[PDB]
């Protein structure tokens, strides 16, 4: 099977940038396609982060979000995705979804934490 | 939790049809048992059209065309089994994902248990105003009462989560508004095929649920 590997809380500080790690792990013998990557806010309407195999990325609000390892003309396999200028309001739970075939999607929900200052 | 309740049928049709202009990246059919998601099927435009072993005599799809906007999923032969909250999960660039949940429950005809409270008629293409009729409510749902059928048009909330976005493939006009006051349901331009049922549900926290049901009828 294909499974999302992601840790559960990520921490940063306000005013930092932060980088949510989220990879997907597939066996060496297994078949798979991964035609997008989604990065979602647990309790929003839509999507705030997609990674497409053509079409490349495309976010809520370009300035604060940006795919570090996702890359046209590669195997779409890592959606982390860094945040820049954190603020309170960030705090929250995240969904990173891969969209694979024949396997579906596959999700996993990190919880980010923003640390205040000493 | 749920979008639409379908009666348990045996060539029952689970209704999803993808509203939105973005051209489709896949299409997924999932099944939730207790906590746990099968894949039923996977549909990609770089591949063929992909349904698991388990279901490939089980289900099939028959109202759809090139591109797969509707995604419907008809049974051939649908059992006990078959009962559960299913998922209709369509992705698209740059939007991202757009899911439809649909419960299938045993039941029998869910206008039984939807008797008409009132009358109301209009003309056809007029914007039509359900206002409907119901300390301590909670949470108000405005849903399409048919025999096979339930869709959920509007669900507004005040203190708990909820921004909920109709999956009803027919446009209506829903307010959630702040003041306790008359909810009210819009049909802009409604149609003849827009007659039916449709019911108001306001669920207290004390668990009690009230309901009103208007009959629309557009001549
Ligand atoms: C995925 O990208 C993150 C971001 O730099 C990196 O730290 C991580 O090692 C990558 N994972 C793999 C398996 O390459």
């Amino acid at each position: 099977d294909v499974v999302v590997q992601a840790p559960t809380q990520v921490p940063g500080f306000l005013g930092d940038s932060v980088t949510l790690p989220c990879y997907l792990q597939v066996p060496n013998m297994e078949v798979t396609h991964v035609s997008q990557l989604t990065w979602a806010r647990h309790g929003e309407s839509g999507s705030m982060a997609v990674f497409h195999q053509t079409q490349g990325p495309s976010y809520s609000e370009s300035k604060r979000l940006e795919f570090v390892a996702a890359r046209l003309g590669a195997e779409l396999r890592n959606a982390s995705l860094r945040m820049f200028g954190l603020r309170v309001e960030d705090e929250g739970n995240y969904t990173c979804l891969f969209v694979t075939f024949p396997q579906g999607s596959r999700s996993v929900d990190i919880w980010l934490r923003v640390l205040a200052k000493p | 939790l749920w979008d639409t309740t379908v009666r348990l049928s045996e060539t029952m049709t689970l209704e999803c049809v993808y509203p939105l202009t973005h051209n489709l990246t896949q299409v997924e059919w999932t099944k939730n048992t207790g906590t746990k998601t099968v894949s039923i099927a996977v549909y990609n435009p770089n591949h063929n059209m992909h349904i698991e072993s388990n279901y490939l005599h089980r289900v099939h799809f028959l109202n759809s065309t090139v591109g797969f906007r509707n995604m419907s999923l008809s049974f051939y032969n649908a059992s006990e089994a078959d009962i559960g909250i299913y998922s209709c999960l369509f992705h698209a660039f740059p939007n991202g994902p757009w899911e439809k949940k649909i419960k299938v429950v045993w039941s029998d005809s869910f206008e039984i248990a939807a008797p008409s409270d009132s009358y109301l008629s209009a003309e056809p293409g007029q914007d039509v105003t359900l206002t409907c009729q119901l300390w301590p409510v909670q949470q108000v749902i405005w849903e399409k009462v048919q025999p096979h059928q339930v869709d959920i048009l509007a669900s507004c909330n005040l203190s708990q989560e909820t921004r909920y976005t109709s999956k009803y493939l027919r446009q209506t006009r829903s307010n959630c508004s702040q003041g306790s006051m008359k909810s009210i349901l819009i049909i802009p331009n409604a149609m003849a095929a827009d007659s039916g049922l449709y019911r108001c549900r306001s669920e207290a926290i004390t668990g009690k649920n009230k309901s009103f049901v208007i009959r629309l009828i557009i001549t």
